[PDB]
């Protein structure tokens, strides 16, 4: 019947007047994904923002850590900690409060927010591990990939025992990242966490990182150094992880990849101030580069 | 522990299993193809007039 | 502890001898002798536009009039293939979906994804608001397909290598499978629904059995991953596409591969496989940006799609064999006749 | 042989141009070239074919309304081409150096076109419509069925509107994207910019500017400038058409 093409068509329209409506949300949304390997602090970024931008559990961390230490075995036992795995919020509870309990996810963790009239869109991986990682040719289209490593655990080992030591497994990781078929042309944006706890451990001279790394006794610190304020040997050491980062992307970069250092503190809401986030989100240079090499 | 007691079971039930000949099945499947070959629109082509979409 | 170990290399050894005792002759002697199909060449009939991301799932509809898509934007549009006028678009809970359905009697479009979740919408409701009817969660990583067997059972298989039947009115899993020691990726159904395959991640397939809920037969002729699978319209035979350039044609009744597709100057990938109606023509998709036609019995190819601009990511062929629909990344569909 | 062969070089530059610019004519800024090649197509199927023919000692005398059209035409389509060009520049302004905002000010709702198109047509088919123009010299040309002159300073609102307006922004505009690229290179540490704003801009100098200085020149004060070498000054003005480096 005529009727019945004439209410088609309007069912048609209708549809296509909220396509072009969406059309524009989609495009002017920033979206960034998180990555690192396990108990490295991507979902406590993520947690600062909704803090800045926009009971039960944590006595369960409690109840834990107090039979992990005794098992092993009160206080002595704390401080050989290397030997045996033991969680990082321990101390705190024992004695930003919420943001300290850990608690394991397995679904994707989205998160919507506005910063400066734009939205930006993060979410994290997630999952216990993998070593394909089919998804990864998914995310073709993200504006920039987060990278973040746990600065302060060179003599830690992985939860599989008699294995590589932590940093030792992020570089593996850092590797394969770079070197992937389907994420040639995306930026990376490098986090290096837990400085206070590396400050601590450098103070104490319980432990040395030429030990584990031999490289570092012969290691000069750069001339283009600047210690914001502050010992040498803190200093020498913050800056000798960072490089060691950098040579690999260096090697096998090319004009679209890029790379981009950081130092910062995940607890503190000062360090995780998305503004230096923003600065950098803006700075990338695809923009000229692009419209003629420029 | 018990994972390879499970594993080595399960290929008993497996390996006493009737096979038959390669021939047999590609004639089967050569029938099969010959026999419905007349409906295939795909295959060979149909007149406008009868085509939905042309 | 060895010896366990070592009846299980034992047995291995006992299969493999059966199955050279079995092989009387190859296909390709006896397939010689019919004559080549020729040059096939077809048109884009109508082009469907509409998407803004990349298309990951397509699925035709009982009538072969209506097909329905799903986007990496969280979008669900329902086509009409006639006259290229949309339906619905359901705006989806996540913008990561890897998979979509649609039910044998029309009333019901399944989703999933990276959300460990699979959905269910209902299309023929009063007021006509299509609303999620049922969320089944029970799932640890990324899911890969869905089916219907009937408008109260749906097959799912997640990417913890294990498969499930689970059952919309109770929302819980009747029976489970295990043995794959990687991902699960693909899956399709009988054509008499009792039993199905699944090409996993450590380049094996297997046959289940629904009712009995255990695995029968299991094909290891491959060399890398599984990317596609598709049963003969005979119902004894399926076709599988690999991560490599090469798709091999397997067989239930003798247990062995039959014949392997490739050729030199290919070295893509495979996403997708379906055959025609009459299981003469084996349609595969590719990661050079087009769509290659073989032929079953013949093993040459025999015309070349390539009016895409990128990767083509699903197929699908109508239930009367008169059209052949392409997704890809570009956010086209195409209807090929 | 060298009268003829002028021709020959002359019939063959019109036609190849021609050939180039049709081919070319998805992005805003690819709806905004379409103009260039809009502008450049109608100049090559209009006026550069009757100017060998003009060009030659012999004269058409097709007609008075014919003539005063085929002059007028050549402010409209010099002046629309030209026009375009600060308009790149400043799309090109607003996406580089504000990075975001540039989705939120530039949308699809060819307006602009319009009304550059439009302030183009402005300036020249009104002046031959109103048909009155300016001496002894100057008068009884028109009377026999081409001399070309201005009066009432129209040369000098023709090369402002037109000329001397675009290159105005042009340095404004350009100087702030060298300016930021010069700086951001040196982060990255701690030549084929240059080139290339030499070859986007020294094209559009050498060919456009000393064709208006002798424009202004020859109203401004007695006749110091021949009629056959401001004619060559615009025969060589007009290869840029077919000479705009884009894409
Ligand atoms: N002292 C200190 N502890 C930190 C800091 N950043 C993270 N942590 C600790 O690490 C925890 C965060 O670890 P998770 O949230 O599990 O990080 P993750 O392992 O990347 O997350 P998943 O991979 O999703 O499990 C916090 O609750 C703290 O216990 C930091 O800057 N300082
Ligand atoms: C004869 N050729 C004409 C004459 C002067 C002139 C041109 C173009 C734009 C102007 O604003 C002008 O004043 C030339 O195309």
């Amino acid at each position: 019947q005529r009727n019945e093409e004439k209410a088609q068509r309007e069912a048609n329209k209708k549809i296509e007047k909220q396509l072009q409506k969406d059309k524009q949300v989609y495009r002017a949304t920033h979206r960034l994904l998180l990555l690192g390997a396990g108990e490295s602090g991507k979902s406590t970024i993520v947690k600062q923002m909704r803090i800045l931008h926009v009971v039960q559990d944590i006595k369960n961390n409690l109840k834990e850590a107090i039979e992990t230490i005794v098992a092993a075995m009160v206080r002595a036992c704390y401080e050989r900690s290397n030997e045996y795995q033991l969680i990082d919020c321990a101390q705190y509870f024992l004695d930003q409060d919420l943001l300290r309990c850990r608690v394991l996810t397995s679904g994707i963790f989205e998160t919507k927010f506005q910063v400066d009239k734009v939205n930006f869109h993060m979410f994290d991986v997630g999952g216990q591990r993998d070593e394909r990682r089919k998804w990864i040719q998914c995310f073709n289209d993200v504006t920039a990939i987060i990278f973040v490593v746990a600065s302060s655990s060179y003599n830690m080992v992985i939860r599989e025992d008699n294995q590589t030591n932590r940093l030792q497994e992020a570089l593996n990781l850092f590797k394969s990242i770079w070197n992937n078929r389907w994420l040639r042309t995306i930026s990376v944006i490098l986090f290096l966490n837990k400085q206070d706890l590396l400050a601590e451990k450098v103070l104490a001279g319980k432990s040395k990182i030429e030990d584990y790394f031999p490289e570092f006794a012969r290691y000069t610190t750069p001339e283009d150094a600047t210690p914001e304020p502050e010992d040498p040997r803190v200093t020498r050491a913050k800056y000798f992880i960072r490089d060691e980062f950098l040579r690999i992307s260096t090697a096998s970069g090319d004009g679209r990849h890029y790379c981009y250092p950081h130092f910062t503190c995940a607890v503190d809401t000062e360090n995780i101030r998305r503004v230096f986030n923003d600065c950098r989100d803006i700075i990338q240079r695809m923009h000229l580069r692009q419209y003629e090499l420029l | 522990i018990a994972q390879a007691r499970k594993l080595v079971e399960q290929l008993k039930m497996e390996a006493n299993i009737d096979r038959i000949k390669v021939s047999k099945a590609a004639a089967d499947l050569m029938a099969y193809c010959e026999a419905h070959a007349k409906e295939d629109p795909l295959l060979t082509p149909v007149p406008a007039s009868e085509n939905p979409f042309r | 502890l060895d010896q366990l170990r070592q009846e299980a290399e034992q047995l291995k050894n006992q299969i493999r001898d059966a199955r050279k005792a079995c092989a009387d002759a190859t296909l390709s002697q006896i397939t010689n002798n019919i004559d080549p199909v020729g040059r096939i060449q077809m048109r884009t009939r109508r082009t469907l536009r509409g998407h803004l991301a990349k298309i990951y799932a397509m699925h035709w509809g009982t009538d072969s009039r209506l097909l329905v898509s799903a986007s990496q934007d969280g979008k669900l549009i329902i086509w009409d293939s006639y006259t290229t006028n949309k339906v619905h678009a359901i705006p989806l809970r996540s913008s990561w979906v890897m998979t979509c359905a649609y039910a044998p009697s029309g009333n019901y479009v399944a989703c999933g994804g990276l959300d460990n979740i699979c959905s269910i919408y209902n299309l023929k409701t009063r007021e006509g608001n299509v609303r999620v009817s049922r969320e089944l969660a029970g799932h640890t990583g990324y899911l890969s397909c869905c089916r219907f067997l009937d408008d109260n059972q749906i097959v799912t298989s997640s990417g913890d290598t294990t498969c499930a039947l689970w059952d919309i009115e109770t929302g819980q899993q009747t029976t489970t499978f295990t043995g794959h020691t990687g991902d699960v990726m693909s899956l399709s159904l009988a054509p008499d629904t009792r039993l199905f395959v699944s090409g996993a991640c450590d380049a094996s397939a297997k046959l289940w059995d629904v009712r009995e809920g255990m695995c029968r037969q299991t094909f290891t002729g491959h060399e890398s991953d599984i990317n596609a699978i598709c049963f003969f319209p005979n119902g004894n035979a399926f076709a599988t596409g690999s991560d490599d350039a090469t798709c091999r044609l397997f067989d239930l009744r003798a247990d062995q591969e039959l014949m392997t597709y490739s050729h030199d100057n290919i070295i893509c990938g495979i996403t997708s496989v379906s055959f025609s109606k009459s299981g003469r023509l084996l349609l595969a998709g590719y990661d050079d940006f087009n769509c290659n036609v073989w032929d079953a019995l013949k093993a040459d190819r025999a015309g070349v799609l390539a009016g895409h601009d990128n990767r083509v990511s699903c197929l699908g062929v109508t239930d009367d064999g008169m059209a052949v629909a392409t997704g890809s990344w570009d956010s086209f569909l195409k209807i090929w006749n | 042989v060298w009268v003829v062969g002028m021709g020959i070089v002359m019939s063959l530059i019109v036609l190849a141009i021609v050939f180039g610019n049709v081919l070319v004519i998805q992005t805003v800024t690819n709806y905004f070239i379409t103009s260039l090649a809009c502008a450049d197509l109608v100049m090559g199927l209009a006026v550069v074919p009757f100017g060998a023919a003009h060009i030659l000692t012999k004269t058409w005398t097709f007609g008075n309304f014919w003539c005063e059209f085929w002059t007028s035409i050549d402010v409209l389509c010099v002046t629309a081409s030209i026009e375009t060009l600060c308009v790149i520049a400043v799309d090109r302004y607003f996406a580089i150096t504000s990075p975001f905002k540039y989705q939120s000010l530039l949308t699809k709702n060819r307006v602009i076109i319009l009304m550059v198109w439009i302030v183009s047509g402005l300036t020249s088919f009104l002046p031959i419509q109103m048909h009155w123009y300016r001496h002894q010299e100057a008068i009884n040309c028109y009377a026999e069925e081409c001399d070309f002159f201005t009066n009432q300073a129209y040369a000098i609102a023709s090369s402002i509107v037109s000329f001397y307006v675009p290159l105005v922004i042009m340095v404004f505009v350009y100087s702030r994207v060298f300016q930021e690229a010069k700086r951001q290179l040196q982060k990255i540490d701690k030549h084929k910019a240059l080139k290339t704003l030499g070859i986007i801009m020294g094209t559009f100098t050498l060919c456009w500017l000393p064709f208006f200085i002798v424009n202004i020149v020859h109203v401004i004060q007695d006749n110091l400038i021949r009629k056959e070498v401001y004619i060559l000054l615009n025969w060589i003005g007009y290869v840029n058409s077919g000479f705009n480096i884009y894409c």
